[PDB]
């Protein structure tokens, strides 16, 4: 019965555009070798054209 | 008197087919194809769909 403060998050994850993001730095755009990569929380592994 | 012309092979081609042969192999469409040596196509083309 003491009163208790509430904040309630609601987000969507991996569809559109994004805004709020995480705390990383970035990195330059290597193309036409196999690399790792990372889009907004995209991972994935292959070769960019 | 027989005439055996269009089924035994004829040198102009550059194969033994004969003249009901190469009708027969321009009739069997493929669904897909087998090897067109395509490992060199499919990485970094557009065309790859
Ligand atoms: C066997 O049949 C073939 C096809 O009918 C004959 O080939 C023809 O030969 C004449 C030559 O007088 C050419 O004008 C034609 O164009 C040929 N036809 C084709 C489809 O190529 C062949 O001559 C026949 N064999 C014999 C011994 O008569």
């Amino acid at each position: 019965y003491q009163p208790y403060r509430v904040v309630v998050l609601s987000f969507e994850l991996l569809h559109a555009p994004a805004t709020v993001c995480g705390p990383k730095k970035s990195t330059n755009l290597v193309k036409n070798k196999c690399v790792n990569f990372n889009f907004n929380g995209l991972t994935g592994t292959g070769v960019l054209t | 008197g027989f005439n055996f012309s269009q089924i035994l092979p004829d040198p102009s081609k550059p194969s033994k087919r004969s003249f009901i042969e190469d009708l027969l192999f321009n009739k069997v469409t493929l669904a897909d194809a087998g090897f067109i040596k395509q490992y060199g196509d499919c990485l970094g083309d557009i065309a790859a769909r």
